[PDB]
């Protein structure tokens, strides 16, 4: 288990400021070069920036000089960006990434963070609003709506990870009045529905937000 | 430019010297912090034919 | 002076155990230095392909990459349902080491029928004024799905909105969401939500309803 955990991501005025952070764990940090890149919704990845494996040397995508910071601290084995001055075309997901060879970037990048998303808005965060899918009358569908939030993304569980086949969290709608709306539904035998509780953990970290919501039959 | 990075600084590597080969001259050695201490410079600050040269081996 | 990637074609849909070929192209002369990413849908890449054909550690060996001239090619030997993804080409000659924009892989299943379900409002969404139904077509296949609202046998229009998932990574299929949304007034005038669903697989159009109360 090699891993790029990367938190920090969320919303930022324009104009704003916004620390990413990417902490590996199995493997020695300081032997290697790492990468930011971004992936703008509905377009490529594109390189960030680049950083050497002591730290004392970077480059930098044109689009973000003078205006990111990349650094690393090898004695704590995290990779950082520092965004300033952060404009709207800054929206996208950002990704860490480990160099895969000797001669900076010639072979790829092996190993990437999870990615973490940053929205660049004037409009508030708003913490969503969680409603049952409650089953009704072999097979029983239930869910939770999960509506009126902002900005991307929620979290969406159940049974805090326990249940994961037959769930279908559904992409993210806009609505009309500017906010996202989902559904996550899972298919569960008819049988377990009075035996078993169904429960939905809804994550939204713009807001903090963390609701459990209970879905029993009616 | 006045530097080099990824696969193009190693075509220039490997025609800068020649029959000789990379002073850095098995993986293990690849990975060195000497052979990134050169290759860092290169891409990150500036590459000339001299510090290039340095990246070779020195056979007789 | 920034050398641009070119895939093609920018999607297919092919079946379990065909021959998958996908070509990139680089502007200017990028040597052999090419390297293929796999990217499912909201997920950090995965890399397959270094060096135009060195297949990574981990990565099976249906995959493979060649340079094919001046052209790139990523094969899938025998696709698998696993395998739908973007597929992304990346130079690693130089500065800005570019990305390709990806080719999507569609694994074209057999025909299969959606199961409906429908949801009315939770009591707790309607002490806030608004009422939100949603029709669940799950698990079918292909993609093109028809979904139609009435209410009290009056088609609804414009007051409603679909989401489809990405395929799924076992069974390659789709399962779409219909969420019609009323306030609280109107929703109490009415009795019979219905949801009617269209779909190849189905013999007939699929209908699932609620009065409103039961």
């Amino acid at each position: 288990e090699v891993q790029l955990l990367e938190s920090g991501g969320g919303l930022v005025q324009p104009g704003g400021s916004l620390r990413l952070s990417c902490a590996a764990s199995g493997f020695t940090f300081s032997n290697y070069i790492m990468w930011w890149v971004r992936q703008a919704p509905g377009k490529g990845l594109e390189w960030v920036s680049v950083i050497s494996s002591s730290g004392g040397m970077t480059r930098y995508a044109d689009s973000v000089k003078g205006r990111f910071t990349i650094s690393r601290d090898n004695s704590k084995n995290t990779l950082y960006l520092q965004m300033n001055s952060l404009r709207a075309e800054d929206t996208a997901v950002y990704y860490c990434a480990r160099d895969n060879g000797d001669y900076v970037g010639e072979k790829g990048f092996d190993i990437w963070g999870q990615g973490t998303m940053v929205t660049v808005s004037s409009a508030s965060t708003k913490g969503p609003s969680v409603f049952p899918l409650a089953p009704s009358s072999g097979t029983a569908a239930l869910g939770c709506l999960v509506k009126d939030y902002f900005p991307e993304p929620v979290t969406v569980s159940w049974n805090s990870g326990a249940l994961t086949s037959g769930v279908h969290t559904f992409p993210a709608v806009l609505q009309s009045s500017g906010l996202y709306s989902l559904s996550s539904v899972v298919t569960v035998p008819s049988s377990s529905l009075g035996t078993q509780t169904y429960i939905c953990n809804v994550n939204h970290k713009p807001s903090n937000t963390k609701v459990d919501k209970k879905v029993e039959p009616k | 430019s006045e530097t080099l990075c990824g696969g193009e600084l190693v075509d220039t590597l490997q025609f800068v010297c020649g029959d000789r080969g990379f002073y850095f001259s098995r993986p293990a050695s690849r990975v060195s912090r000497r052979s990134r201490g050169i290759v860092e410079e290169c891409c990150f600050r500036s590459c000339d034919l001299a510090l290039l040269e340095t990246y070779c081996a020195t056979p007789a | 002076q920034d050398i641009q990637m070119t895939q093609s074609p920018s999607s297919l849909s092919a079946s379990v155990g065909d021959r998958v070929t996908i070509t990139c192209r680089a502007s200017q002369s990028i040597s052999n230095y090419l390297n293929w990413y796999q990217q499912k849908p909201g997920k950090a890449p995965k890399l397959l392909i270094y060096t135009a054909s060195t297949l990574q550690s981990g990565v099976p060996s249906r995959f493979s990459g060649s340079a094919s001239g001046t052209d790139f090619t990523l094969t899938i030997n025998s696709l698998q349902p696993e395998d739908f993804a973007t597929y992304s080409c990346q130079q690693s000659y130089n500065s800005p080491w570019t990305f390709g924009q990806g080719t999507k892989v569609e694994i074209k299943r057999t025909v299969a029928a959606p199961s409906v379900f429908i949801f009315p409002p939770s009591d707790e969404q309607l002490k806030s004024g608004t009422a939100s139904v949603v029709c669940l077509l799950n698990n079918f296949y292909p993609r093109e799905a028809k979904v139609q609202w009435k209410v009290d046998n009056a088609l609804q229009s414009g007051n409603s909105q679909e989401s489809v998932t990405q395929e799924d990574s076992k069974d390659s299929t789709y399962s779409l969401s219909s969420t019609l949304t009323l306030s609280k007034a109107d929703y109490e005038k009415h009795k019979v939500y219905a949801c009617e669903v269209t779909h190849q697989g189905l013999s007939s159009p699929v209908t699932k309803s609620f009065n409103r109360g039961e």
